[PDB]
């Protein structure tokens, strides 16, 4: 589950090789990054139910 | 402010919450 | 160029048979390039600092389209400045090494007065223009 090359990675891997909790944290932060750049507050709670 | 109640339909209200601000994001790539 | 004015430098007085690489000239051009690199780095830092205040302070829905429009221009611009710094750094390696001053396509030499104008020049006037023509043609 180490980085053997660089560039963005597919969420299908993160779930498979690294874990249910890893991919869930990947989404929530990488989506919240876009909203939080725009000053929009969305509690992770919601993003989690979608995951 | 209290804990979530039995029966509240959190799936919808979760969805809603993410989708409303979609108007404020840029549609290019930035 | 106001570039020579900001610094206490006066247009370089090239002598008749003046060479190109002495202790004093490379020490002279090293300072300019280092000073030039340091100014851009400070500019990139100021840009990032301004962008975060906008990202931190939230505008009102009505002025969102105007703030969003202005935020995107800085970002695009910021990324442009970062590329330039890497280009100067690349040019700083050409000074230190021994492959600076000539056109990369044909062995023709690029002008001395031309290189003082655009030290990042990679091609001579003839080769560069044709590339822009193919460009407009290979693209559109
Ligand atoms: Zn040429």
């Amino acid at each position: 589950g180490d980085v053997i090359s660089d560039g963005p990675e597919a969420p299908h891997d993160i779930l498979r090789l690294r874990g249910v909790h890893a991919v869930t944290r990947y989404i929530v932060n990488e989506v919240q990054d876009v909203y939080r750049l725009q000053g929009v507050k969305i509690n992770d709670k919601h993003i989690e139910v979608i995951v | 402010g209290h804990i979530i109640n039995k029966g509240e339909a959190i799936g919808v209200i979760a969805a809603q919450s993410i989708g409303e601000p979609g108007t404020q994001l840029t549609m290019r790539t930035f | 160029l106001s570039i020579l004015a900001i610094a206490g430098v006066e247009p370089y007085q090239e002598k008749p048979g003046e060479e190109y690489m002495n202790e004093a000239q490379l020490a002279h051009f090293r300072r300019i390039l280092e000073a030039w690199r340091n100014q851009l780095r400070d500019e990139v830092d100021r840009t990032v600092t301004h962008m975060q205040d906008e990202a931190a302070n939230f505008p009102d829905p009505v002025d969102r389209a105007a703030q969003e429009e202005e935020f995107s221009l800085e970002l695009r611009n910021r990324d442009r400045e970062r590329k330039l710094i890497k280009k100067i750094e690349k040019t700083l390696k050409k000074v230190e090494d021994e492959d600076f001053g000539y056109c990369e396509s044909c062995g023709v030499e690029i002008g001395i007065r031309r290189l003082e104008a655009r030290p990042t020049a990679d091609l001579c006037i003839d080769c560069k223009t044709l590339a822009e023509i193919r460009e407009k043609q290979m693209a559109g």
